[PDB]
């Protein structure tokens, strides 16, 4: 399942 | 506000990349150019936009603006230009309204689209280290991604010293293509694999007509980067692995 | 008994595709001097006349005065089966129920027969302004307006013509002047003239576009509105009502 | 062990563009001789007769005779992928319960790979024997699709007459009716309509089928009709290195 850009810094 | 484009048919192209991606945008107009950074509906994925104003012709923004512009009514209106014919945008006394001309060399049509009022927000692109980077023809990019998504909703990108391998599994079955340091550049400082939306990638690949090369860069848990370069600036799409 | 031979089938073909979507049947009034077509929308706001004069025509003969009833798609569908090369002969006999085709290319032949149907006034004007421009600008102006909305209204006056749009998207004008290089943006006034079209119907009319490289658009003050093509051997009319 | 190879993937392509729309499933029959396909439509009125000989293929070995039961549209999704350039490679195992294809650039820069799975079809058989037709057509094949494009538009069916005086496309449709007739005529020769005569014959059929038919045109610039009274009709296109026929059950 996806995740967020949230999930890698940003 | 006022800047001209030798050819409206860079500008359209532009708008078709973006606008399935991304609904409303701010248009943020300086004296370097005009620059655009947005995420789609779910936050997967980001878009970054420049068009400095070295591809302008008369080129003026005294203060900094943003025009706040749903992508669809611009690109219809931008249909309107002929791809021979000389665009030029006006913003004048409000944030309201913008002004678009086309012409050429020879008849005058013009257009005026609304506006609206869009959130400021910076998120902010850690810029980095890429353990891998590859670099391509546009249209096999485009293919490719074409092709595996009719199999599948999801790739997974494998890049070692074998080349770099692009992955299915579906119902019909699975498979892979991989390409090699043959035109096609590569350079790995590590090997990374990540897996990513396909979805997402066949929308990046409608920018395929601003380039004829594209850049893929990655790191294990950091979003992937493609980029598409042109003179006078760049399309830059940042997406997130599942 | 009706014979009309043509030199191209490309010609009836295109015809047919420029009245057809905006007209499901009509009578072809056939007589000494060619074959003509009167007809109006189904909502009753648009009237396109046809007239392929006698001139157009290799062995042309209309005994006597005769109209057939014709479903254009009918027709249509028949005219594709031909190649744009062909030669084209219409017949009719005297009683008549079915309308005669036969292409030939020098050989194969074909020949079909379409079946009739029964199916049931111009005041001439002189026009306040008049524009004749190439053909497929106004096809492109009628095209990329619609996009935007519903309706144009036109402006004539010395400024030239201008042709004017307001949707959700925002609006436009395109406005064209007197230039003179079949490529010449011709106007002529006698006074001026604004009136506001549906673009829907203007559209439709410019299926027309490949009947002719010039098209010249006609309006008075509360009158309708004319659009019309000419050929070599005729001419192609719509009038239209205004808002 | 099958591995076989063409020089080419457009033809494949091609191929199945011509049957999938006709046929879903379909066992391909591997031989020394080739791959060959028979199969019926959904409604038991038209067959396919595919023939790819041996000598379309560069290294090709099939050691063991092999059935390979595939979805046309999974296959064709697949071939897709392929560049009409590309150098096709279709390997199969002893089980089997997959079909690999390895397309490779060859020129020669990238590689790709697929597995298709494969499916488990009743081996039937038809029977179509060997027959000398009462009357034969030889013509351009995009002939042949421009007149069944155009005769389907006004009707389901048309009635073909084969005599001295040339062959003859009738319909009758609500429309109205009418007919194309292509005479004896020679170029000096793709445009040449030829025709052989032993006797006159006359049959109708669904245009819906040879509309159908007409999907293989870009496998071949002729077309051969051949018929006799209460046979089906063969439509055949013919290839370097094989054929492709249709039968057709007339009305």
């Amino acid at each position: 399942i996806q995740g967020s850009l949230m999930d890698v810094g940003m | 506000l006022e800047a001209r484009f030798q050819q409206a048919a860079l500008l359209k192209k532009l708008l078709d990349a973006i606008k399935e991606l991304v609904t409303d945008a701010n248009f943020d107009c300086n004296d370097n150019g005009i620059s655009l950074q947005a995420m789609d509906s779910s936050h997967v994925a980001l878009v970054s936009m420049l068009i400095k104003s070295d591809g302008f012709e008369p080129y003026r923004c005294d203060r900094n603006i943003a025009l706040g512009i749903n992508l669809n009514a611009l690109s219809k209106v931008l249909r309107c230009a002929q791809n021979e014919d000389l665009v030029t945008l006006k913003a004048e006394d409000t944030p309201e309204v913008l002004n678009l001309v086309f012409e050429s060399e020879d008849r005058i049509s013009d257009y005026d689209v609304k506006l609206m009022d869009i959130d400021q927000e910076h998120l902010g692109i850690p810029d980095i280290e890429y353990d891998a980077t590859i670099t391509m023809p546009a249209a096999e990019f485009q293919r490719i991604t074409r092709d595996l998504l009719t199999l599948s909703d999801s790739v997974t990108i494998n890049a070692s010293k074998e080349g770099v391998r692009f992955s299915c599994k579906g119902d019909i079955g699975n498979g892979s293509t991989t390409l090699k340091q043959h035109s096609i550049e590569i350079s790995l400082t590590q090997a990374v694999t990540l897996t990513f939306s396909l979805k997402y990638l066949a929308q990046f690949t409608k920018a395929t007509p601003l380039a004829t090369r594209v850049t893929l860069s990655m790191s294990n848990d950091v979003p992937l980067l493609v980029e598409y370069k042109m003179e006078s600036g760049f399309l830059r799409f940042y997406l997130a692995p599942k």
